RNA sequence: UUGGCACCUCGAUGUCGGCUCAUCGCAUCCUGGGGCUGUAGUCGGUCCCAAGGGUUGGGCUGUUCGCCCAUUAAAGCGGUACGCGAGCUGGGUUCAGAACGUCGUGAGACAGUUCGGUCCCUAUCCGUCGUGGGCGUAGGAAAUUUGAGAGGAGCUGUCCUUAGUACGAGAGGACCGGGAUGGACAUACCUCUGGUGUACCAGUUGUCGUGCCAACGGCAUAGCUGGGUAGCUAUGUGUGGACGGGAUAAGUGCUGAAAGCAUCUAAGCAUGAAGCCCCCCUCAAGAUGAGAUUUCCCAACUGGUUAUAAGAUCCCUCAAAGAUGAUGAGGUUAAUAGGUUCGAGGUGGAAGCAUGGUGACAUGUGGAGCUGACGAAUACUAAUCGAUCGAAGACUUAA
């Protein structure tokens, strides 16, 4: 089927509302110190000790 | 195999019904309590199958009557069952013996063991 | 059995195979059990009995190959259906019976028939 | 005659008397306790709560249900009895139970006490037109593209529209259904186990409420 | 099964067969999460055939496990049945399963799917 | 219905008959309640009230209709674009081919007849069916609920008894009651009977492999064949439409006058349907009229802010849940999943070895060996460490 009657661009960005991404869920690494992925190893610096 | 499934029912089991295997010639002696009186009408035959466990363990009996073969289902541990008498062990090589369904003669021969 | 099953008139009344056409009992019935009366028309006779083949007949399941339940978790299961032709009082037609029949047919009044059963 | 509490355990078999072959379904009734007996100082209807399996003490790490959280404690403290799971509500009970926790013993069903189940029925995801409305499914063979769709979904142009109720395909099951004039085959005491004749809803480990038939 | 690795049944025999050799060789292997949680399972009943030892056992093992050879066995050359049944074996004969562990590493760049190390214990 | 008009639509509103799905009217086919018979009884006829539910399978024909076979309590008449083709079909009618009869000198046409002949569309809005998030519900929460409303179900035969009674010369054969038992259809479940069962067991063929034998592996619909566990299922197994109150329709009245009488009505008083309202089952407080009940948390600084509390998540292990989210079961103070050790069930006697055969093979060692989903125990592995969100209770008036 075709649309009858194009989309105003408030309905555009009402549909749109939940279209945002979520946050990484992450952590601060106890030995790297930088940031590290909730059970996951540290890119940066080494283990998981876990 | 649940603990409590068992516990309960386990007064239920027979207890000297004799342990036949599934290629065997049994006698089975039923119950009739149909009129107002029982008779023990013996069902003959070889025994196509076992199957299941606990108190749901049923078995089949096949015998061939007059050109017609019937088969008869008995749980193992109904009180019907009078008792069973083992005539001949037979050689199946299999548990389910299905294809005696559809042989008809001479062809359907079980050796003894 | 189905309103097309061809069954075995295992009775000695000159019918040898019949066609069920209808299931009697019940608006909208498909399907009989041992011990169920069906009509049904004879599509093959033995020259010189009284069923001649292109009449319609009723007549009782007696065997089945799916069987019956019996009650107590005992289950019976025959070789090949049959049916006997029978007249619109509980009894037979014909004189002899041939092969097994099945006991849930005494509890209804086919009692010529169990009588005239070669065994039960 | 006290409507309980109970978790599906399985099905089996059982003889009767004259031998006949029962089905029965078997339902575990252990740690059933009355929490509170409702009056009409409460919104005005008898009834009491019953709790069925009991959760763990307090704790801080407190993060998988089965920690009884303050709330949950303080309210069976209320009754002097642990912390249930499975809170329940029976009416069409006499209240001659107590507003404290007694043990509700499976005892109350003596042997063919006409009672009647109820529990969430199993779960089917998301079943289409056919499975979950016995719909009859179109032809297959003669030319035909119409197999496990619905069929027409209302009327042309008279109406314009789609009136409610319409079966279309969705979630199945579920629901909590009930099952009425079941029988209790046996009582089991020393495994505080019930017998009934049939089967009842919902899936296996799951919570079923029995109660006296009001029929 | 208990998971469908978006694969059929030959190839996914196949691939789990592989995967299995390849962790015994290399003792460790990069790999994405539910292949880890798959292998996982395969290869803790392998090390069970082989902490078993018998010969039944060893012709078990020798049809779920591929045949490389190992070159770096510095001029020396084991199958995988050999170190399988050496090596492994007599390294974890004390502890009662549980004989790997996976770790989450970060979603892979052009998936996104997750990327584990499964490695032996 | 067959028409009559020519008002909308020719920059396009797709024909008939079936299928799937229905829905509504009542001018009621069945079941329910009645009056009157030219109603002795079983059965009728014809009216009245009643729309709750029900209202079959085939043969022939594109067909609707229709005729027939067999049952049925009954095989209702109609509307919905002669309901429904962005749901299905293309059998007929009206595309190109070809032929018969026939009309035409002819190209060609039918009163007709016959063989063949592309049925496109990814749903934007409303609607419908399922499911989440936000805020609201004058503190922040967990749980249990009431029910304003809304939906579901609602069908029916047959045999025994009363009783061969009443009624009738005879023949025949009961109301009103009890009982048992089916058909159809709803719903729940997998113990049984079965089906499936592509990470289970076994046999077997061709060919290529593991260097050979033996034992295994790959490919050939899963190579094919025999079984089958959990799950999902019906044709399998249980359950349902119970018993009743209130107000009623057509009717039956009692009392009762206007109208000395009679009179069911005017006042008054009853009785009276499968129908209405409850009773049965299900959703239901976004019911903004946002209800209730129990328990929990309830300080420190400055109109107020803050984070933190109770609690909830993020992330992770999962399944009884699932499109995703949500729902539940758990996150070490731990049995959530994997492994391990036991079983359960399934298969059906593993390999090696010894023995008998010259050989295909057979037997013993041995109900053996294997075994996905079912039960139990066991921290061996992984659910690490952390992080976020989340309250301080307005205003009057009376007590």
């Amino acid at each position: 089927a075709v649309p009858k009657r194009r989309t105003s661009k408030t309905r555009k960005n009402k549909r749109r509302t939940h279209f945002k991404i979520s946050v990484p869920g992450m952590t601060e690494c106890p030995n790297c110190g930088e940031y590290k992925l909730s059970h996951r190893v540290c890119k940066n610096c080494g283990s998981y000790n876990g | 195999n649940h603990k409590l499934i068992e516990a309960v029912t386990k007064s239920q089991l027979r207890t000297d019904l004799p342990s036949f295997r599934p290629g065997d010639t049994l006698r089975v002696h039923v119950r009739i309590i149909e009129g107002t009186r029982e008779r023990i009408q013996v069902f003959e035959g070889v025994v196509i199958k076992r199957r299941g466990g606990g108190v749901s363990e049923t078995f089949t009996v096949r015998k061939i009557s007059s050109g017609v073969g019937v088969e008869r289902t008995f749980p193992l541990h109904t009180p019907k069952i009078e008792k069973i008498e083992v005539k001949r062990r037979g050689k199946v090589r299999r548990a389910k013996l299905y294809y005696l369904r559809s042989l008809r003669g001479k062809a359907a021969r079980i050796q003894e063991i | 059995i189905q309103q097309e099953t061809r069954l075995k008139v295992a009775d000695n009344s000159g019918a040898r195979e019949v066609l069920t056409i209808k299931v009697l009992g019940g608006s909208g019935r498909k399907t009989a059990n041992i011990g169920d009366v069906i009509v049904c028309t004879v599509k093959n006779a033995t020259p010189g009995g009284v069923v001649k083949k292109g009449d319609v007949v009723k007549a009782v399941i007696v065997r089945t190959k799916s069987g019956v339940r019996r009650n107590d978790g005992s289950y019976i299961k025959f070789d090949e259906n049959a049916c006997v032709i029978i007249r619109d009082d509980k009894g037979p037609r014909g004189t002899r019976i041939f092969g097994p029949v099945a006991r849930e047919l005494r509890e209804g009044n086919f009692m010529k028939i169990v009588s005239l059963a070669p065994e039960v | 005659t006290k409507g309980i509490l109970g978790r599906k355990i399985g099905m089996t078999q059982v003889f009767g008397e004259n031998g006949e072959l029962i089905p029965v379904t078997v339902v575990e009734a252990k740690e059933n306790v009355v929490l509170q007996k409702k009056t009409v100082e409460v919104d005005g209807y008898n009834a009491i709560q019953v709790g069925f399996e009991d959760k763990k003490a307090y704790k801080k790490d407190a993060k998988s249900n089965k920690y009884a959280n303050k709330p949950a404690e303080g309210h069976a403290k209320k009754a002097d009895a642990a912390p249930k799971r499975f809170i329940r509500e029976f009416r069409n009970v006499d209240v001659d139970a107590y507003e404290v926790g007694q043990e509700v013993s499976v005892d109350t069903f003596v042997a063919g006490d006409v009672i009647d189940v109820t529990g969430v029925s199993k779960g089917k995801g998301f079943q289409g037109a056919i499975k979950r409305h016995g719909q009859s499914r179109g032809p297959m063979s003669h030319g035909s593209h119409f197999h496990r769709a619905p069929g027409s979904v209302g009327m042309a142009s008279d109406a314009s529209r789609v009136f409610k109720g319409q079966k279309m395909p969705g979630r199945m099951g579920g629901n909590t259904v009930t099952v009425q004039n079941l029988e209790v085959v046996q009582v089991d005491t020393e495994n505080k186990v019930i017998l009934v004749k049939g089967n009842v809803p919902g899936p296996k480990k799951g919570l079923v409420e029995i109660r006296t038939s009001i029929k | 099964g208990y998971r469908k690795l978006g694969r059929t049944s030959d190839q996914r025999k196949a691939m789990l067969r592989d995967l299995a050799t390849s962790l015994i060789i290399s003792e460790r292997i990069e790999t994405t999460e539910a292949r880890a949680k798959e292998v996982r399972s395969v290869v803790e009943k392998l090390i069970t055939l082989g902490k078993k030892g018998d010969l039944a056992s060893r012709r078990n093992a020798a049809k779920t496990l591929r045949n490389v050879e190992i070159l770096n066995e510095d001029e020396t050359t084991q199958t995988a049945l050999q170190k399988l049944f050496g090596e492994i074996a007599e390294r974890y004969t004390e502890r009662q399963g549980g004989y790997t562990r996976i770790l989450k590493q970060g979603p892979r760049r052009g998936d996104g799917a997750e990327s584990v190390i499964i490695e032996l214990v």
